[PDB]
């Protein structure tokens, strides 16, 4: 993350990152809804452009870890995917619309002070909360700087990342590139004359946008950091999944229904 | 148990669960402009 | 996405 400071030790319980196997590379970051269930970017796992298209025998679920690379052997638990489920009309060749996905735990963790999950928006606090202006907390062990040819000089951080982004309308986010938005798709940002610098950058996708209710006192995850125009570039924002506009999709997916 | 996260989750154990607030929470509630 | 070397993990996840 671009222009953030050091979260604090348990200050993101829900923060998870799809690591690589082999090689073991961080891939990116996600968040956990269910004890089972973890929530991340469509593109993280399928993106015909960059050949990918993970396997569930490719990745590894890192979760309650707080620093980049040191395994944690007494807080971070690591888990295996189940399956994969993936958005059918996930558009990643026009607008990487509908860039959501859903991995199943192989086995439900043993949730500690530091593996506690996030809350999905009800209709009130997608509605209260999802105001322009209204900031946005996200989090990710990604890139501190734009790389192509990336790799450590010290872009990539020590630990995790946290930075809040107040939300843009949408009239600006539409006149900010070139690019399809759909109402499937919100952006967040200072503007350009604004007082603050920050963003999400590349190894913080799949990662979870959350705000906290003010009414409630919980946090709701509302987005999840799919995709920018280079990070932390003056009137450029950045783009996240609409969690509440494809919460059905969640739950019927997952099934947690009526009772 | 207190529940299987059911609508215990967002509820930071390290934090709203143990009355202790983060460096950077007052800026989120201070940009919602409504206060309590 | 790249790499700065990972430290170790128990290979029953590799193998
Ligand atoms: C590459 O990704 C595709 C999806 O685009 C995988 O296809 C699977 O196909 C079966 C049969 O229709 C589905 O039941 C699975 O749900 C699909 N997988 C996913 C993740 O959606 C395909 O298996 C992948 N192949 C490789 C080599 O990774």
């Amino acid at each position: 993350i671009v222009e953030g400071q050091d979260a604090e030790v348990g200050l993101s319980p829900w923060q998870v990152m799809l690591f690589r196997k082999s090689p073991q590379e961080l891939l990116c970051g996600a968040s956990l809804i269910s004890d089972r269930w973890v929530l991340t970017a469509a593109h993280c796992l399928l993106y015909p452009p960059w050949d990918k298209n993970f396997t569930v025998d490719d990745l590894l679920v890192r979760i309650g870890k707080h620093s980049r690379t040191r395994y944690e052997r007494k807080v971070e638990k690591i888990s295996m995917l189940d399956k994969i489920y993936i958005h059918p009309r996930y558009n990643w060749k026009e607008n990487l619309d509908r860039d959501i996905a859903l991995l199943k735990l192989k086995r439900p963790i043993e949730l500690s002070d530091y593996i506690h999950p996030v809350c999905l928006p009800d209709k009130q606090t997608a509605a209260k909360l999802l105001h322009a202006g209204f900031k946005g907390r996200v989090t990710g062990w990604g890139n501190r700087r734009e790389t192509w040819t990336t790799s450590v000089a010290e872009v990539q951080p020590s630990v995790l990342q946290v930075v809040n982004l107040p939300l843009v309308e949408r009239p600006v986010c539409k006149a900010s590139t070139r690019i399809r938005i759909t109402d499937n798709m919100f952006c967040a940002g200072y503007k350009p004359g604004e007082g603050k610098r920050g963003d999400a950058c590349e190894g913080d996708s799949g990662g979870p946008f959350v705000m906290k209710s003010p009414y409630n006192n919980r946090w709701y995850q509302m987005g999840i950091v799919s995709w920018g125009e280079g990070c932390d570039r003056d009137g450029k924002y950045g783009f996240y999944t609409h969690v509440f506009r494809l919460k059905k999709w969640i739950q019927k997916v997952i099934d947690r229904l009526g009772s | 148990t207190f529940g299987a996260g059911e609508a215990d989750c967002g509820l930071r154990p390290l934090f709203e669960k143990k009355q202790v607030q983060d460096q950077t929470e007052k800026e989120l509630f201070e940009s919602y402009i409504e206060g309590r | 996405h790249n790499d700065g070397d990972f430290e170790e993990i128990p290979e029953e996840y590799l193998q």
